């Protein structure tokens, strides 16, 4: 009447896992190499008229 | 049979050695963000529910209860296209990344691809994709004739448009499903919706991957972070969070004592230091990413703001209001 | 809008 | 020069937009709300009899389908009930009849074929499912559920065209939403719907801010259903909850309300019989009284306003009534001109 859940526990449990430190660290080192690439978080001289 | 639930709850733990804030710290935090209103685009008579850029980061669409979806033409100022929907009840639109179509649906379930640039008299509907029991909530193409759609009915299917068919479905929300978004490589996308945890989907395969639960209510936007391994959502709770894929977990959350409205929008900036999003009570606000700072403010418009806009050359912003009118911040 | 109904 | 291929047409765009805006503005949103079952699809098919275009031969052929789909449905329904209250059936053969009909593809009906005829006939037969029937109070069931499997026999011949009446009674799977467009004459109106909405209401619901008018709906027959496996709900009962948070809406402040009592022809058809009062011990009048019985019920229902200011103005209805409506709704039509003309 109900089973089908259980299932997607054990589909869930079972992926690929990493430790939060170098989760973070990778994601802030991308961040960090495309910063000069943002043009809202340092602005690109003013002649950029868009 | 249920306690194999409280069995992630361990693995993401164990997982948990530092936390985001801890290691983003000690990095200077963000310079200085104070954006100014660059255009205004008029001509819906409305409230508008979406917009959605090209991938040209200048031509955008958006969707207004005025029954009409507009075209405009970002840094002049013109509209291009004016469509005269079936439906003035529309709740999303989208923009083709070759720019050869635009989707839009609303309370009538039926997803209006339109062939854009032709030679028929001005705009056609194109096809009717036909098979959800509920409201449109979000949709955005993977190329002219695939597009991947969220609605009322707890459901998100990928469709074919050339054959106009339900090509696969991705169910198991409770709530309605309120928000969607594509990975980079649109291998795979996250959806938000009312059962307060969104979903990592495999494209293809159809199963949904992981499960992240984290908002005491309601999401009604989700957000890909640049790389493809991190996601932004936007809830009724009033904050923002950040959940990695392969960690599993959610890593900030972007509260504030102070401001209680809803969040309508989430959408990142290239570098994915800034996390626009936009809010109930008429403001949009820019997250420090990494610190969880509040850096500014897109304090602009008279009513609620619908939706977000960012370029895909990350120089512009559009914000999508109740009060029929967008704002193009720098 | 159907199907019928409106119109249709 | 070379340029302002799309600059120039950017004022044209604004030329349409500003007349359709113009256009927009004259025409009337009438949102259709209440329960399951409670009359606004009938009432949006009225108005394209009386004031929009009809259901000519074509057009009811569309229909076809949906008739037999009903049927089945209605039986389905019926089908359900009788292992919900413990009925068995009076010929043992129905058994078969009833596994028979169970396994009916709810949406695939092409045809009324002859071996799902005599399935549903034999059905209708069966002293325990027109004893089912008889309690269709209890549970949830189609109100012309009769109208049909009383006329088993047009509806399946091959040379079948069903006629208004039909048409005014078919459950139409409603994809979403029921916009209808008309006009009296000088004025356009625009009538809304969105029972068939399944997903929740407070995603949507704003959706609406001070539309023209809310045309809420009340079945008066509904006041003794109750519904066993909903755990024993009163039907009107829950009709009030709707109406008491629809009625709050700040969304709805400038929008006049009109609060509709439909089912009247099967209210005092019953009220003879069921009684008032033993479902709702606070009814205070006579027995066996249609007058007495809506004058209380508007009154629950007008008593969940809370502030003199906003007036709702009420009417009683036969949905199914063509010159009802056709009557009923010049007033509303007026107490909507007269009421927002200012
Ligand atoms: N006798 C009678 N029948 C009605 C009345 N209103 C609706 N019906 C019928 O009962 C059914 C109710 O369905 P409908 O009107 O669509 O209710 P809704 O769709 O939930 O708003 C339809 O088959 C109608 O033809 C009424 O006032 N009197």
């Amino acid at each position: 009447q109900a089973r089908k859940l259980v299932e997607q526990l054990k589909m869930e449990a079972n992926i690929d896992r990493i430790k939060v430190s170098k989760a973070a660290a990778d994601l802030m080192a991308y961040c960090e190499a495309h910063a000069k690439e943002d043009p809202l978080l340092t602005p690109v001289p003013a002649s950029e008229n868009p | 049979a249920e306690q194999l639930k409280n069995q992630i709850r361990d693995a993401r733990k164990a997982c948990a050695d530092a936390t985001l804030s801890q290691i983003t710290n000690n990095i200077d935090p963000v310079g200085r963000i104070q954006m100014r209103t660059r255009r205004t685009l008029r001509g819906h008579l409305a409230k508008i529910y979406a917009m959605h850029w090209g991938t040209d980061s200048r031509l955008l669409v958006s969707a207004s209860q005025d029954g009409k979806l507009i075209i405009w033409d970002s840094y002049t100022t013109n509209k291009v296209h004016a469509i005269p929907l079936r439906s003035s009840w529309v709740m999303t639109c989208a923009y083709a990344p070759s720019g050869n179509y635009v989707a839009c649906g609303g309370l009538d379930n039926i997803c209006s691809i339109y062939n854009l640039k032709t030679r028929e008299g001005n705009v056609r509907v194109s096809r009717e994709l036909a098979g959800h029991t509920g409201y449109l909530s979000c949709c955005r193409f993977l190329d002219d004739n695939q597009i991947v759609t969220s609605s009322g009915d707890t459901t998100c299917a990928l469709w074919d448009i050339e054959t106009g068919q339900q090509t696969t479905t991705f169910t198991g929300h409770t709530g309605d499903v309120m928000s969607l978004s594509l990975a980079p490589d649109t291998r795979l996308f996250v959806s938000g919706a009312c059962d307060a945890s969104a979903k990592l989907w495999d494209v293809r395969e159809g199963m949904c991957r992981q499960t992240f639960t984290g908002h005491e209510s309601d999401i009604n936007a989700i957000c890909f972070f640049p790389n493809g391994n991190a996601f932004a959502t936007g809830s009724d709770d009033a904050t923002c969070r950040l959940f990695d894929l392969r960690a599993d977990q959610e890593l900030m959350t972007y509260s504030h004592d102070n401001i209680i409205c809803g969040i309508t929008s989430v959408s990142f900036s290239k570098s994915g230091r800034l996390l626009l999003a936009g809010y109930d009570d008429f403001n949009c606000n820019v997250w420090d990413a990494l610190k969880a700072d509040r850096a500014g403010v897109l304090a602009g418009h008279d009513n609620r703001v619908s939706c977000l806009g960012v370029t895909d050359d990350g120089m512009a912003v559009a914000t999508g209001s109740w009060d029929s009118f967008l704002k193009i911040w720098n | 809008l159907l199907t019928t109904x409106x119109a249709a | 020069a070379e340029d302002k291929a799309a600059v120039e047409r950017s004022k044209m765009i604004d030329r349409n937009l500003r007349e359709d805006g113009e256009r927009s503005r004259r025409e009337l949103k009438l949102l259709l709300l209440g329960t399951g079952e409670s009359g606004k699809s009938t009432f949006i098919k009225q108005m394209r009899i009386i004031h929009g275009s009809g259901y000519s031969d074509e057009d009811k052929r569309g229909f076809t389908k949906l008739v037999y789909q009903n049927i089945f449905t209605a039986m389905q329904a019926m089908i359900r009930a009788m292992d919900t209250l413990k009925i068995p059936y009076k010929y043992e053969h129905n058994k078969a009849h009833a596994q028979l009909v169970r396994e009916v593809d709810v949406e695939k009906v092409s045809a009324f074929e002859n071996p799902y005829v005599d399935a549903i006939k034999s059905l209708w037969n069966d002293p325990g499912i027109q004893e089912c029937y008889d309690r269709r109070r209890e549970y949830q069931l189609s109100d012309s559920t009769k109208y049909y499997l009383n006329d088993l026999d047009r509806v399946a011949d091959p040379s079948y065209l069903p006629t208004q009446q039909d048409v005014l009674r078919v459950r139409v799977p409603t994809t979403g939403i029921i916009e209808y467009p008309f006009d009296l004459q000088s004025v356009i109106f625009r009538m809304v719907d969105v029972g068939g909405q399944r997903s929740e209401r407070r995603k949507w619901i704003h959706c609406f801010e001070n539309v023209t008018s809310i045309m809420f709906l009340v079945a008066l027959s509904e006041y003794d259903q109750v519904l066993v496996e909903s755990d024993n709900e009163n039907r009107m009962e829950e009709s009030k909850a709707l109406f008491r948070t629809i009625i709050t809406y700040p969304w709805f402040q400038n929008s006049s309300v009109i609060l509709f009592l439909n089912k009247k022809d099967l209210l005092e058809e019953k009220i003879m019989y069921s009684h008032l009062v033993d479902y709702f011990p606070e009814y205070d009048g006579p027995q066996r009284d249609a007058q007495a019985a809506r004058e209380f019920i508007l009154k629950m229902f007008v008593d969940l306003n809370p502030d003199s200011d906003k007036i709702i103005y009420s009417h009683f209805t036969c949905a199914t009534d063509t010159e009802n409506i056709r009557f009923v709704f010049a007033a509303v039509k007026d107490t909507i001109l007269q009421l927002n003309l200012k």
